[PDB]
């Protein structure tokens, strides 16, 4: 399955355990979406780590009634069983309605500009293979980064 | 050439005012003349109200329905 | 030689029954349920489908005749009251597969523990009685809901249902993704362990409710 | 009674009972729990509509 | 030739044949064949090819399958949060029954529990019509 973006610089082709072998060109392009579902959700994941621990920690309670503030909330693995339950199901709102706003034009993931949600295409193919490649294979390292911020935060207490 | 069913030959009621609508009875005969509007005859094992166990039916009310078997009408 | 009646003279019979459009046309669109034209092969796709064994003779095991109550539905009311053996396959393997993960559920409650706590007949109950921390009932539920909204299973109440029964698509670690594998003997293994699991479940509910019933809690 | 009529199907045998056969059938009547159930599901007890008298029609024109 | 009661029989299925079809028609004018009768509503078909067609669910109608989806499973918790919270957890009587008020928010979310079951309804109405 190489010549499809994933493969620059410092490994090829590099499956050691195969999975994609076989060849089935409808399984790649599940796995295709789900790798680069997982690492945009990821990077997105990475930035909620840095932000709060350092600065920003939103003025106001983000709950009125249990009178939570945004301060309260511990950074980390702790806020799953602090930030109140209501929130957790609401993000699982929206994110589905951009699940079901998201819409998929071709095979792999698609239809939103560079990051921009109606943005256009990079055209240049260079370029739009330079940032495909560095959308995954920035996707792969905060995939690798927000498992060892989550060990991280396990081994020593809060997030850092 | 015959028309209708043969004789003997039991057949299904279709004519939904007659007592023995859906029921079955033996073809007595059919009459052959063009001219006739209800030429098979009929009879069944069931009398109506009139006590009458004879009909004259049309040859579209008539589908030659197998025997009626156990306990069947 | 019998004279032909022309179409004229010829007759209505009765084949348009009430399950079917009359003279000229269009049934009542429902929504998921039992939909289209129903056919009696109830029994004769259950003499085919597997699941028999030689524990009850080796043919199609089904005293009480539960299987042909859907051949049935056209001689009593002409209506499909009772389902087809596609949903009562259906229902065999959804039984199956809830009671082989519900009796290992039973034994491991009693003996792990995460951290409400309260007996195993009455841990529901309690779970919808008192949430702290008890999302998990939302999320258990939520999977259910998506689970048997996606894998309806089509229009199995009348027989023609396009999926094979209990074929939710969940094979992820090609465990018989081989050609055959003799599919038909691991389908019959998962049936006969869902069987057993049924009877667990069932001895041990019943045994909880009428003490000394069963051998054994 | 429904075992007796369906095995003397004639009106002569519902006036001058067939007294043998009415009390062999009087007799075979203690497995009706059993026999009963395997002529619901076999397709024995019920009849279609389509062979009896539906009753009075309700439309022509 | 003499009018056999077949000829007359083969006259009355031509003629029914035949004029069955023109009643249909936008030449036979009976009240009946009214708005508000028997007849759909001329730009609004509510049923075709034995399937609900799109205009059933009104303005719904250009709503999207999956738009409708999302609105019936987020109705659907919000209104199953509403009575929950309303009834059984954080009940509302003893408050409001000292002299003070009902959340009124939970009695918003409450009344999206069958307006959900009609959305998701609507979503499967529209789905089957490849919407
Ligand atoms: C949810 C996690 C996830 C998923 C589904 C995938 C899926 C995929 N990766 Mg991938 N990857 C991931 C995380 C993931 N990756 C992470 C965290 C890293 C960093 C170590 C990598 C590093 C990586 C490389 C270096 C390559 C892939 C490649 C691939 C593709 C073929 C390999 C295969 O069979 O997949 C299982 C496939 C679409 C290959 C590719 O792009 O094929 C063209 C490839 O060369 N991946
Ligand atoms: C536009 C519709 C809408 C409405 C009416 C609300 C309303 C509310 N949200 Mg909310 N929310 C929305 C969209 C909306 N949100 C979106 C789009 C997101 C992004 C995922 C969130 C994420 C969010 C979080 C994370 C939390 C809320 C919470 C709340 C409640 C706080 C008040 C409270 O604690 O009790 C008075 C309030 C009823 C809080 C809550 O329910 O706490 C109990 C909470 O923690 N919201
Ligand atoms: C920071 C690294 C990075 C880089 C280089 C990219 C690069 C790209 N993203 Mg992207 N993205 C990122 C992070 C990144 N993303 C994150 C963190 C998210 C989560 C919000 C997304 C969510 C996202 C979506 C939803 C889409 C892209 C798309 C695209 C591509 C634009 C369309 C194109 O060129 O072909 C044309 C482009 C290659 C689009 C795509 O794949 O093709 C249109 C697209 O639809 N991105
Ligand atoms: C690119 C991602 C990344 C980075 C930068 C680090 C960085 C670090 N890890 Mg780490 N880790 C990661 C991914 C990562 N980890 C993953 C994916 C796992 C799961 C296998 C772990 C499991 C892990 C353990 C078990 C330990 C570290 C430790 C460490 C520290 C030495 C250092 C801060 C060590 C540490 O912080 O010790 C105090 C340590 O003991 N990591
Ligand atoms: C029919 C299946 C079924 C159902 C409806 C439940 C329902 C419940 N379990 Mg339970 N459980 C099950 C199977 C099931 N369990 C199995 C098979 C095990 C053995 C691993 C357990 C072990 C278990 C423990 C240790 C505890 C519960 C608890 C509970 C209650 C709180 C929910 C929770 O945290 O569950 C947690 C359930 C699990 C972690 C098991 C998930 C395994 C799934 C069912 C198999 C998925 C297989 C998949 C393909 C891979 C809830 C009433 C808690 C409770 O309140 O105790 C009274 C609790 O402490 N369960
Ligand atoms: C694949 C997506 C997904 C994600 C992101 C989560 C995420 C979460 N689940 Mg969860 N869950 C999932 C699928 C998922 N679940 C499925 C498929 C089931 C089976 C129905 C469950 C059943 C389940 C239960 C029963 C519980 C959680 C809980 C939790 C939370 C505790 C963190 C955790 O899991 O420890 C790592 C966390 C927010 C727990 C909770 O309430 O957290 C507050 C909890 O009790 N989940
Ligand atoms: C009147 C009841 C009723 C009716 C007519 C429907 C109708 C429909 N549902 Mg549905 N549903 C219902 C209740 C109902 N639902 C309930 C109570 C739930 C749980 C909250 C769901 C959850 C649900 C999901 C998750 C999905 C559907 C879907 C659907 C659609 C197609 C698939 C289907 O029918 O399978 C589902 C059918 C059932 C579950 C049958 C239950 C209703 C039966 C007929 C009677 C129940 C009442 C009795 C107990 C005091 C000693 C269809 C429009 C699918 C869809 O496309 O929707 C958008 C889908 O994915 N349903
Ligand atoms: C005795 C245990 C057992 C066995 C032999 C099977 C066997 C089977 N299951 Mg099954 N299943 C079981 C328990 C079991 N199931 C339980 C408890 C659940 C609930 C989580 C499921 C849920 C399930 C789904 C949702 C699906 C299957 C499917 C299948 C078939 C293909 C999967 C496969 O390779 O088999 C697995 C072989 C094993 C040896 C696994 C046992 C490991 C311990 C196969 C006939 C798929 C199918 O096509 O059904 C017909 C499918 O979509 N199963
Ligand atoms: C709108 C649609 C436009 C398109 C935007 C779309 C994302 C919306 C997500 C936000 C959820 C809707 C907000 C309703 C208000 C609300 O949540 O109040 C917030 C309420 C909490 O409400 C507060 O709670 C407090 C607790 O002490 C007190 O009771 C307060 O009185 C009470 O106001 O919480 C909820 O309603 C939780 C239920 C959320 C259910 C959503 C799950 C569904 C997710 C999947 C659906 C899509 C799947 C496909
Ligand atoms: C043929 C074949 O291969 O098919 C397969 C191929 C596919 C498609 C790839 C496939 C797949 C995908 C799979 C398997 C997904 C796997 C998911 C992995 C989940 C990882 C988890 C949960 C991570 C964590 C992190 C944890 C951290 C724990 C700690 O913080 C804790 C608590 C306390 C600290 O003191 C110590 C600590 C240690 C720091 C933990 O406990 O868990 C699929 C579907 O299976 C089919």
């Amino acid at each position: 399955f190489e010549n499809e973006l994933g493969v620059q610089a410092p490994t090829g082709f590099f499956d050691p355990l195969g999975l994609s072998s076989d060849g089935s060109i409808d399984n790649f392009k599940r796995r295709r979406a789900s790798e680069i579902k997982h690492g945009r959700v990821a990077m997105l994941a990475t930035m909620g780590y840095m932000t709060p621990e350092i600065t920003g920690k939103f003025p106001g309670y983000l709950s009125y009634s249990q009178s939570i503030k945004f301060a309260d909330v511990p950074n980390g693995l702790a806020a799953m069983s602090k930030v109140p339950v209501l929130g957790w199901a609401q993000v699982a709102a929206y994110g589905a309605v951009c699940e079901l706003s998201q819409d998929q034009s071709p095979g792999t993931p698609g239809a939103a500009g560079d990051f921009g949600f109606k943005v256009i295409t990079s055209e240049d193919e260079e370029t739009l293979k330079r940032k495909l490649n560095s959308e995954l294979a920035n996707g792969r390292l905060a995939m690798m980064a927000i498992i060892g911020l989550f060990f991280q935060d396990g081994l020593t207490g809060g997030a850092y | 050439p015959w028309v209708g069913p043969k004789k003997g030959s039991w057949v299904k009621i279709l004519r939904p005012e007659s007592y023995w609508f859906q029921q079955r009875g033996q073809v007595v005969n059919v009459n052959q003349k063009p001219e006739v509007k209800y030429p098979v005859t009929v009879k069944f094992d069931s009398v109506n109200y009139a006590n009458v166990n004879t009909n004259g039916y049309a040859l579209w009310e008539v589908i030659e329905a197998p025997a009626p078997g156990p306990g069947e009408v | 030689x019998x004279x032909x009646x022309x179409x004229x003279x010829x007759h209505p019979k009765h084949m348009l029954v009430a399950g079917v459009r009359g003279y000229e046309m269009e049934w009542q669109p429902i929504p998921g349920d039992a939909v289209k034209y129903p056919k009696p092969n109830s029994e004769e796709m259950f003499k085919t489908m597997i699941g028999a064994d030689v524990e009850t003779g080796g043919e199609a095991w089904d005293p009480l005749g539960f299987h042909k109550l859907f051949d049935r539905n056209f001689d009593f009311n002409m209506l499909p009251v009772y389902p087809h053996v596609q949903w009562l396959r259906e229902a065999e393997i959804k039984h199956g597969r809830v009671c082989m993960l519900a009796f290992i559920g039973c034994f491991a409650q009693a003996g792990y523990h995460i951290g409400v706590q309260p007996d195993w007949s009455k841990a529901l109950a309690e779970c919808y009685a008192s949430p702290t921390g008890a999302v998990g009932l939302f999320q258990i539920s939520v999977l259910i809901g998506w689970i048997e909204g996606k894998n309806y299973n089509g229009d199995a109440w009348v027989g023609m249902s396009e999926k094979e029964p209990g074929d939710l698509g969940f094979d992820p670690a090609g465990f018989t993704k081989n050609p055959d594998f003799d599919l038909k003997k691991a389908q019959l293994q998962e049936i006969k362990n869902g069987r057993l699991a049924m009877v667990g479940c069932a001895s041990i509910a019943a045994n909880h409710f009428i003490p000394g019933s069963v051998p054994l809690l | 009674g429904r075992s007796y009529l369906i095995r003397t199907n004639d009106a002569a045998k519902e006036i001058n009972i067939d007294v043998p056969l009415a009390v062999t059938c009087m007799a075979s009547g203690f497995s009706w729990p059993v026999a009963a159930w395997q002529e619901i599901v076999n397709g024995e007890m019920a009849v279609p509509n389509d062979q009896i008298h539906n009753g009075g029609p309700w439309n022509q024109s | 030739y003499t009018e056999t009661v077949a000829d007359e029989r083969l006259f009355e299925q031509v003629y029914l044949q035949y004029t069955s079809e023109y009643l249909k028609g936008p030449l036979y004018w009976h009240p009946d064949k009214l708005q508000g009768w028997l007849p759909d509503y001329p730009g609004t078909p509510m049923i075709k090819e034995g399937k609900y067609t799109s205009h059933v669910i009104g303005n719904l109608k250009a709503f999207s399958s999956n738009e409708l989806a999302f609105l019936s499973m987020l109705f659907f918790g919000v209104g199953l949060y509403g009575n929950l919270q309303f009834n059984f957890y954080d009940p509302q009587w003893a408050k409001v029954d000292a002299g003070g008020f009902f959340n009124v928010s939970y009695i918003v979310e409450s009344f999206l529990l069958p307006i959900s079951f009609f959305m998701h309804i609507a979503c499967y109405i529209q789905r089957q019509n490849g919407k």
